[PDB]
């Protein structure tokens, strides 16, 4: 059975997926929509508000609604939504999953011990570090711990605040608070578990997630400085130093600089953005930020759920709003993640792989690609063209080119363990799509595909970088939509056909296994869907200083 | 030859200021403390204990030759690669003897060796242990020290522009002294961060505010005001006035330009 | 000449090199050496090979902690570096006769490679050294080995790190004593980009060599910044002989005459000079004696004020054998020297203003660090213009081992790798060898 | 009274005599003297089951707060006391709102478009094409679609506060546009100042476009001026009814984007790195003119107090106590220049000795005059704080008493002179007599740019000389420190405030927050942070609509 | 005015901005010097020739 059949079934109930013809204009226009007629009535009950100003109106500009307004079933789940519902100005789940990337930041530790123990003469032990993260928790939501006379954030609005630790060093994280102590052993499988401390080693890390207000009043490059500057209150306060000697500069340095790592890196001024941004979240990173890998043991499922929050950050929420904004790309977006028509072409060529090479049962050479990537290509243009009912669901040629791509450029990395060669085939996968349809996407989508075989195995300056390091400000990359999230799941695709723990930092991947985050990262399909369906609750609204 | 100034002004002030910093001038001792007594109030080690080192001595780094290196005396606590350690005091803006400009001018004046950090509540040197715990005695003994207006603290320092309490001591939300009611004496129960000493160290007995006045290094409207000091404000004023020509160049770099020009 | 001063340039030794030289002979503009250091500077790239090497072996790609499972590439490239050195050179040089430069260091784990100048001759800025030399390693790895087309990107990403993702070479195995011009905090501020620590590691700890390399790649940046022209040239100038190049060997003097003095000693040593030599003169004399001066010559006062500044530096930080204290050195001895005199203090202000910011960033939580990591291109310690940061080089010569971000750990290959380049290490003595070879130009 | 802020200073300290230099302490339970921090306590403990075991805010871990009286504090110009955590940013809906207005507003020019049309596209521009173009962009701007089919569309009930408004220096314009979306100058400004910001801006028009609060709050202040193009060319194209994707469109997107654009925040350098809209990007002089004090009120020394007070919590308390540091962050810092009616006193004392001896502009900037003026005001200032206890331990830390008094300085030499940077010099000067004075300044680094301040003040070098009204905080001296930006935005005022001048730096600026439709009020940052401070406020933004109940 | 700046100039500089810096400030001061502008003037011409920089 294919995939997105059932969904196809409940979209068009009462029509046959694989019929020609239908009837339009009969739907009422706006009015067949219920998201459409609450839009309508709350833009009549603003009228007060505005004084005047017009607003939201159905009878400007295009008559929405002349065929029939599609809903979309989130992939994986039972919901069944609006369009309207995934947009990430209306959806708070896909905001907090932002939220949650921008608020935080990972430090090292080892080096300010290091500090304390051979510049100050202070002993570090299990129990005074177990004491810093006492004070931290207290100190980075806001809390004051040396002077008199301080004022302090409210505790009430940033309960989602809170710093925590982790280790490679089993010995002491036997010995850590659990209250604060990210676990290794308890959040991984044992080989994931055992793949991780051989990298990480006999290291110490903070884990610190700062309000989700602050990100939404500042930005993402206010992250790592307000980690740090609480960082160094609470190493004053736990080890009771001078408040104010030579000594403190050396932890600012190290929680800003020296052993901090960011989530995103900076951008180039023409699109100028501090660190902890979307765009300069490498597409490895954000496979690692997801959780998918140590819940699911399902190649293609675990690349389905980073492909998923891939969609909502890069496309929605960075090309579509910080790059663009407006309406935006919801549907670019969500043709990646809804009625398992992605899972269908995907879970084919994982079959076809799983036949024919074996998974990671082939070294990476041209014939593997070329041969995966078209058949998986013909597999999927095949889908469009035996289900009218699929072809009018992802309706824009850029929706189709990215989906048939996807599970081109992941099959092939399932096969043979390498990023760029499943890059490679996605370039395949996009030059045959659009001389068997004699189209592709939109007016600029090829641009990177054009120039993507040349440079998928570059080696000069601006071309040549390895997959899982590229991201959106990779040159060829860093303008269109229908690209950047499936590239998240082709640097997934070889990692999680090999079984390893992460993609390219065991530190970020560790400082999201934490069930105290408020997205859930282990499913980023799930929780848009809570968020689609109003029934996730985010982080950072201000009800407790505002009027009732 | 060269007579130094040290500082413009006319009033008593001033001269308390040219006072400090004249390294010829004898501070006047006020009180004597015990080394021991001195060590447990600084907080950084025990007495008897070996000074604790941070690098090796000073003599196995050296063994390249560095002739502008060797000018310069080492004070004893770097030969020997003695760890640094801090004292700090806030100093009440009610004519504490001294004040944290004066006390940074009059270190770099007196002693060798010296990190010292000014702020308007508290005010730090940072220097070898060994020849910090010299300088400390000197800096708690004399009258650049009164235990009611100059509090020895190193966090939470809060106090030098409050209000003194009802016994006339500076507040210090920690209380690392206190005052004894049976004697009129400032008792320090706990060292500069805050941790209880084991047993307390007597400071005596706070100066009267008429010594406070007399000798203080703070201009207030009450005593003294900066107003009446026409000579201090005038080379505040050349100062200012040197700088603001200095960095627009034009006119005193005017020869320079010409040059410049051909002209 | 322009300006009719004259000098005797002195040795780090106090010991006479060249009697009455014009001072435009030690002008970045015009003196030999000074060009030739600012070229290498330029055109100057340290390969890891080792570290490429690692990068590989464990597909350590692309900065701290990052690691990429199943792309590890295993290659002999340190037993090989000689091969793959003369490949370098092929790619890099313009013909066989140019001043391209190869060297291996330390057993061939590092390459010293300078790029011909007819390359920066066409380029637009300084990175292409490091782009240039970056693809010249990749392809001499790809080609020794035949690196197969799958794996070359991962050499490509061993050597240049996250680049193009990242606007730099974040994670590289190569590096350069300039960043990009990316990373500039100010327009014209390449030069100023090298941290203290590489200063002190580049001239081997030599104090003076130290403050005087500093002093030339700070003086220089105020030419290349439009600060040095015009009314204010002679002043940057002054600057450079006296402060960075002990200049009639004051500096020496001042320092050896207050060796077990304070800071107020040296700025009564340096005030008695400038009187003697009639640098200033009494203004007015004040209703207590106090004599109010002000300067017969404004550069030569201010040169002569940073002379005594960097000589307090030595002495104080010099007595503690600790760096930290050099911040606190460059501000108090400017705020007593203007109210012993009323005069204005070095730089009118701006270096007694960047050390109160520098004091702050060292001693606090906000930002900065030791004294070691900072240089003219840092928020805290770009505002003196060339007359600050001499001090912090001298005073991290001086430090005895009181800092975590030490020369050690900041800069621990910087001494292997540039070091043996005579005129970064000996600056003084060859900056005054450039200016004999001039003077009788000028 | 005999001085502005003796009212206060009685009610903050129980009733205590001013004057009186002796106290009582350690007599007030510590934090439970405190409403708010019993509050704040109250809550942690309730957030103990959502945290789950992770500890949290403690009012017993390290200091114990309250050993002193905790104050209360006066919003200047107003009647509010409140206590310090209201005025802190994250607590504060009314300051974060300030800054989302600023964040979230572009002004993009029209007649570029309009010769596009008419030129390129044969097509006619008149009033009415306008009105309906203006009408179109009201749907679009907040995220409704006007030409694709099967579009997805923003929920209008979170962005009721997207909109956008015109304006034109041409009054026979104006005069035929719709007045729902006009921002009128004629309207909103004083006769002499209309005509004066007519005289500037000529005969040309413009859109201001003020995009949602929740997209700035969900990504940043770089999205704005992108978002606004997007938009801008999708109601071109419906209202003017264009090939949906032409050549000629693309020149409607590089004005709106890049050549026809005014923003109200420029880039930062790597080490700082922030795109456009954010606050360290925008200039002293820019910040005066979002202020809209100018417009409302004739008094020089009120108008300079304002843009103090505003400029407080956009540089002190929210860049550089969170974008760029973080944590209990800065707030008091800031407070100590709107409120208690401290500063008030020192600028009023300021303007009315320069009434005396110079007039208002009644002086060229010579040297003397600011010596003279930054002196006197200096030394009454500081002896403001040796004359009544209770208020130097009210601005408790030095950097607030030396930002305060350099104010007042600052702004009276501009009074007098007309010069922002014979204002910013005599700041400078006061500085460095404060220091002399009480042999102390501020904080640790805090007078780094005030020693290098005066020979900086009139430099004319690379990166030293700027006109003060276009310094920012990323003028280099400034790019660290608290207690000076906020009061410099008061400096960049004074002169035109003195002058009478309808604005300091962009007329456009000026009229695009002349606008009631703005969440915050600008005329009065105090009045608005005030009402912030009691939870009165209601920001823009929130997510209410799409959470559970 | 066209300036072509001397490749000595450009040989002890990093980069190619030099050549606007230094004749940005030549040109600054050919103008104070020229016309005697005053000190409260000056820092205008200097905006003139450069403008926003350094707060841009
Ligand atoms: C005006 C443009 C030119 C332009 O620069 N952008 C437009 C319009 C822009 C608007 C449309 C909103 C509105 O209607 O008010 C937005 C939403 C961006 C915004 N400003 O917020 C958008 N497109 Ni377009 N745009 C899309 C797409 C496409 C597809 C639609 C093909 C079809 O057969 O319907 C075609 C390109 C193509 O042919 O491949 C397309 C063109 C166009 N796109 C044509 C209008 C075409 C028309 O007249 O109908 N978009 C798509 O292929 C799917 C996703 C969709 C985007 C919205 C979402 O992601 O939810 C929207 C993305
Ligand atoms: C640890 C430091 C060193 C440092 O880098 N920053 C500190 C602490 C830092 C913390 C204090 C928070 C806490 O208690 O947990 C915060 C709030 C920044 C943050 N991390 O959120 C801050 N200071 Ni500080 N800091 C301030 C100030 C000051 C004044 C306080 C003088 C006094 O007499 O009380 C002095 C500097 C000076 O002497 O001039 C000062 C120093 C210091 N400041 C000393 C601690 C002093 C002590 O041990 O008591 N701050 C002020 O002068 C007023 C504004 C106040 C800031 C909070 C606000 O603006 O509301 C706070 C701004
Ligand atoms: C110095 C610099 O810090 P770094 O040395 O780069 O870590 C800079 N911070 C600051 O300027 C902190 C300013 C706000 C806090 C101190 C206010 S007095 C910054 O984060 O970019
Ligand atoms: O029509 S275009 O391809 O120009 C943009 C599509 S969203
Ligand atoms: O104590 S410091 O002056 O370093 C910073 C005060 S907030
Ligand atoms: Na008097």
């Amino acid at each position: 059975k294919k995939l997105f059949l059932k969904a196809l079934k409940k979209k068009f109930e009462g029509e046959d997926p694989e019929e020609k013809s239908t009837n339009f204009y009969c739907f009422g226009g706006w009015e067949q929509s219920e998201r459409k007629r609450e839009f309508t009535e709350y833009a009549k009950k603003a009228a007060e508000k505005r004084g005047g100003i017009p607003f939201y109106n159905p009878d400007i500009g295009v008559p929405l609604g002349q065929r029939k307004l599609m809903a979309y079933r989130v992939s994986g789940t039972d919901a069944y939504v609006e369009g309207d519902d995934l947009h990430f100005v209306n959806n708070a789940a896909i905001q907090q999953m932002v939220d949650d990337i921008k608020r935080t930041v990972i430090v090292g530790m080892d080096t300010a011990h290091a500090v304390l123990e051979k510049r100050l003469g202070v002993e570090v032990t299990p129990e005074t570090i177990n004491e810093y993260m006492e004070v931290i928790n207290h100190a980075l939501p806001g809390g004051a711990v040396v002077q008199e006379h301080m004022v302090e954030v409210h505790p009430g609005i940033v309960e989602d605040c809170y710093a925590k630790v982790f280790t490679g060093d089993d010995n002491l994280a036997d010995e850590l608070d659990k209250r604060i102590l990210i676990d290794i052993n308890k959040e991984f499988p044992e080989e994931q578990a055992e793949q991780l401390k051989s990298y990480i080693g006999n290291r110490t890390y903070q884990v610190n997630r700062v309000p989700t207000i602050v990100v939404r009043a500042c930005d993402g490059g206010t992250v790592s400085r307000w980690s740090a500057m609480q960082i160094g209150m609470s190493f004053i306060s736990a080890y009771k130093l001078c408040a104010g000697e030579a000594a403190i500069a050396d932890f600012s340095f190290a929680a800003k600089h020296a052993d901090v790592i960011e989530m995103g890196t900076i951008m180039p001024a023409r699109r100028a953005r501090g660190p902890n941004e979307p765009g300069g979240v490498a597409f490895g990173t954000f496979a690692d930020i997801v959780q998918a890998s140590r819940v699911s043991d399902d190649p293609a499922n675990v690349s389905l759920e980073v492909i998923a929050g891939a969609a909502a950050l890069y496309d929605q929420v960075w090309l579509g709003s910080y790059m663009s904004g407006g309406v935006g790309f919801t549907q670019y977006a969500t043709a990646a993640y809804t009625d398992d028509i992605l899972d269908d072409f995907l879970y084919y060529g994982m079959e076809y792989v799983e036949d024919k090479f074996g998974i990671c049962g082939s070294e990476p050479t041209m014939d593997v690609v070329r041969d995966i990537s078209t058949e998986v290509t013909l597999y999927s243009l095949e889908q469009y063209e035996e289900y009218p009912t699929l072809l009018e669901d992802h309706f824009g040629g850029s929706q189709r080119a990215a989906v048939a791509a996807a599970a081109a450029g992941c099959s092939t990395a399932f096969a043979t363990g390498n990023s760029n060669a499943g890059v490679n085939g996605w370039y395949l996968s996009q030059i045959l799509h659009k001389e068997a349809h004699s189209r592709l996407g939109f007016y600029g989508y090829d641009l990177q595909d054009q120039c993507g075989a040349s440079n998928s195995l570059s080696i000069r300056s601006d071309e040549g970088l390895i997959h899982e390091l590229r991201g959106p400000n990779y040159p060829n990359y860093a303008m269109n939509v229908g690209h950047q999230p499936e590239y998240a799941g082709i640097a997934q695709a070889p990692h999680a056909a090999r079984g390893d723990a992460f993609c390219t930092n065991p530190l970020i991947k560790v400082a999201f296994a934490d069930k105290d985050l408020s997205f859930d990262f282990t499913s980023p399909r799930k929780s848009i869907a809570k968020g689609a369906l109003r029934e996730f609750i985010p982080e950072g609204e201000r009800d407790l200083i505002i009027p009732a | 030859s060269y007579k130094a100034q040290y500082t413009p002004g006319e009033t008593r002030i001033a001269e308390n200021r040219r006072k400090h910093m004249n390294p010829d001038y004898e501070l006047r001792k006020l009180r004597e403390i015990s080394d021991e007594d001195l060590v447990k109030v600084l907080g950084h080690r025990n007495p008897g204990e070996s000074y604790k080192s941070v690098h090796p001595p000073l003599d196995e780094m050296d063994f390249e030759e560095d002739i502008v290196r060797d000018l310069v005396e080492p004070i004893q606590g770097a030969k020997e690669g003695v760890r640094v350690r801090y004292i700090q005091f806030a100093d009440s803006m009610y004519n504490a003897p001294a004040q944290p400009y004066d006390r940074a001018r009059t270190y770099m004046w007196r002693y060798r060796g010296v990190d010292t950090g000014t702020l308007s509540g508290r005010q730090v040197i940072e220097m070898r242990e060994l020849d910090l715990e010299g300088v400390s005695k000197e800096l708690v003994e004399t009258e650049l020290f009164d235990p009611a207006t100059t509090g020895i603290r190193g966090a939470t320092v809060h106090g030098h522009s409050l209000r003194l309490d009802e016994n006339g001591l500076m507040f210090d939300a920690l209380q690392r002294y206190v005052f004894d009611e049976e004697t009129g004496h400032v008792v320090y129960v706990k060292e500069q961060v805050g941790r209880p000493l084991d047993e307390p160290v007597d400071m005596g007995q706070p100066l009267d505010e008429e010594e406070l006045r007399k000798i203080t290094t703070i201009y207030r409207k009450d005593n003294i005001a900066m107003r009446d000091d026409k000579e201090a404000i005038e080379v505040v004023e050349n100062i200012h006035t040197g700088r603001t020509m200095g960095g627009f160049g034009m006119d005193v770099f005017k020869e320079d330009l010409r040059k410049r020009l051909g002209d | 000449p322009m300006y009719e001063d004259r000098v005797d340039l002195y040795g780090a030794d106090g010991k006479l090199l060249e009697e009455d030289v014009p001072l435009e002979a030690v002008s970045p503009l015009k003196n030999p050496t000074i060009a030739n250091l600012v070229s290498d500077v330029k055109r100057s790239v340290a390969v890891n090979l080792a570290g490429i090497e690692g990068s590989l072996r464990k597909a350590a790609l692309g900065g701290k902690s990052n690691f990429i499972p199943g792309r590890e590439v295993d290659l002999p490239i340190v037993e090989n570096a000689e091969a793959i050195a003369e490949k370098i050179k092929k790619l890099v040089q313009t013909s066989e006769d140019d001043d391209t430069n190869i060297r291996l260091i330390n057993n061939g784990q590092q390459i010293l490679v300078q790029v011909p100048t007819t390359r920066m001759g066409v380029a637009a800025d300084y990175t292409v050294s490091a782009l240039v030399t970056g693809a010249a390693v990749v392809q001499a790895i790809i080609d020794e080995f035949d690196v197969d087309m799958f794996d070359a990107n991962a050499v490509k990403t061993a050597v240049m790190g996250r680049y193009p993702q990242t606007v730099d070479f974040t994670g590289a195995n190569l590096s350069t004593l300039l960043g990009p011009p990316v990373l500039l905090e100010g327009l014209g501020y390449g030069l100023r980009n090298i941290m203290a620590n590489h200063v002190v590691a580049i001239t081997r700890k030599n104090t003076l060599n130290a403050s005087a390399l500093s002093s030339i790649l700070e003086q220089t940046a105020m030419f290349e910044t439009g600060d040095a022209v015009g009314a204010f040239e002679r002043m940057h100038l002054l600057g450079l002989a006296y402060q960075g190049l002990n200049a009639n060997n004051l500096l020496f003097d001042l320092v050896k005459e207050n060796g077990k003095g304070t800071v107020g000693t040296v700025i009564a040593s340096l005030v008695e000079r400038a009187i003697e030599d009639r640098v200033i003169k009494v203004a007015k004399e004040m209703t207590s004696g106090y004599k109010m001066y002000e300067p017969a010559d404004w550069a030569l006062w201010n040169a002569y004020a940073a002379t005594g500044l960097l000589a307090a530096t030595i002495v104080n930080v010099g007595a503690a054998r600790a760096a930290q204290g050099v911040a606190s050195t460059v501000l108090y001895y400017n705020d007593i020297l203007e109210y012993e005199t009323g005069l204005p203090g070095v730089d009118f202000g701006r270096a007694m203003g960047t050390a109160v910011g520098f004091s702050f960033f060292s001693h606090s939580i906000y930002g900065g660090g030791g004294p070691g990591i900072f240089h003219g291109n840092h928020v805290v310690t770009r505002h003196s213009k060339g007359f600050a940061l001499p001090c912090v080089a001298a005073a991290m010569c001086l430090d005895a081992g009181t800092q975590m971000f030490s020369v050690e750990k900041t800069s621990g290959l910087i001494g292997s790798v540039y070091s043996e380049i005579d005129y970064f290490r000996e600056p003084i003595v060859n900056v005054a060898k450039g200016a004999a070879e001039i003077k009788d130009q000028l």
